[PDB]
């Protein structure tokens, strides 16, 4: 179809709960190759972190049940690997959008920021469910996207943007759980917490909903790896 | 709100 | 678990 | 290998892959043989879920469409994506009503069995019914009302009042009348004769079953005060 039409169709489909068609939606709106807008991108975002959701949650369940058990070992053995095979299948096309089309046209500090930490997320999916020879490669293309984008956020950015305090929530998640880094993991999410905190009185209408509950989320984490 | 069918969802 | 989010 | 598909069919369960389960199940279903209390359970959880999901993004869409006075290119778009879900519906409620015909009912060798899958082709043709054209209707409602009153006489002949099977049936009946017939009168009077008969039973309801049992003559009671207030 037509630009317009595509983005409408996406919100229709992001109402009725059906976020493949969401995802073919903004799939297609994306590949026209010019740079998208903030209501575009976040629609593309919600939908995919749905579609690979799914997965991820179906992979824990098989993957425990393999674990605590034959002929009914191997057959929850299958069943997982038939759902891995969905799960990378949905992180290449994201990150094949992302190389191509996203990250070249971003034109402001803030987009740039956005689609580094998308890239470190994905490949954090495939770190999950990655086994031994391709684990440490994946691991290392996580490490340097988040990394990348941390710096960027430094500089441009104030400590209660959501975009970058988000971006230290995840980037604390994957020193928790990919690299085992319990230390760094606490240290990260603190220093965000607290320069925030420090800055409170200069928080706008818009972000202050969003910044404030990602606060929440990063105390949380603390709160857990503390206990 | 919604009048009560079984089996539920 | 852990919390994540975008 | 029967005891393997149903093994498969338990594992899409607790990953929540419900497309996966009814595939399972429609394959055991298709080996000819009748089928367990088990695993005539999970064939209506399976399908159950997977026409819900449908069913649900429906009213959404079909509610958007209604509510847009104008925008000629926006309610056209909408019409077709009602039309694509409608469609998906269709073939589900289908390959149901097909199973039913061909393997269901005809080996279905006892009272509860028999009553249990004349229901659920009661249900499937009122989930045809939400959504038919107003030439096809009528002769789609009234396929729906034969299968629920065999099950209804059936179970009346055959079962105790308090039977869990015998309260759901006339549960889905009653809400029959009232949507698809638009006879409130008559919903009312079907539900409250069901709750009423059940009460009666200050005598014999088994330890096993009577948890189920409560739990439906509340749902009746509760459609009783909805359609009065």
């Amino acid at each position: 179809m037509d630009k317009n039409e595509l983005v409408q169709k996406a919100k229709l489909a992001e109402q009725a709960e059906r976020y493949d068609d969401m995802a073919a939606c903004m799939k297609s709106v994306t590949e026209q190759g010019a740079e998208l807008s903030n209501e575009e991108r976040n629609l593309l975002s919600v939908a995919y972190k749905n579609v690979v959701g799914a997965r991820r949650s179906s992979w824990r369940v098989v993957s425990s049940i393999e674990q605590k058990t034959e002929k009914k070992q191997q057959m929850a053995r299958e069943y997982r690997e038939k759902i891995e095979t969905e799960l990378r299948d949905i992180c290449n096309d994201v990150l094949s959008l992302l190389e191509k089309f996203l990250i070249p046209n971003a034109s402001q500090a803030e987009s740039k920021v956005f689609y580094l930490k998308m890239k470190g997320d994905y490949y954090r999916y495939l770190a999950e469910v990655a086994a031994g020879d391709d684990k440490k490669g994946i691991v290392d293309q996580s490490q340097q996207a988040y990394q990348e984008a941390f710096e960027i956020s430094k500089k441009e950015m104030q400590p209660t943007h959501p975009i970058r305090l988000g971006l230290a929530l995840n980037f604390s998640v994957f020193y928790y759980e990919i690299l085992n880094s319990p230390e760094k993991a606490c240290s990260l999410a603190k220093t965000a917490f607290d320069e925030a905190i420090a800055e409170l009185d200069t928080l706008s209408e818009e972000s202050y909903k969003d910044s404030t509950l990602i606060m929440q989320l990063l105390r949380d984490n603390l709160t857990l790896w503390t206990s | 709100p919604r009048r009560n069918t079984l089996p539920a969802m | 678990r852990s919390a994540s989010f975008s």
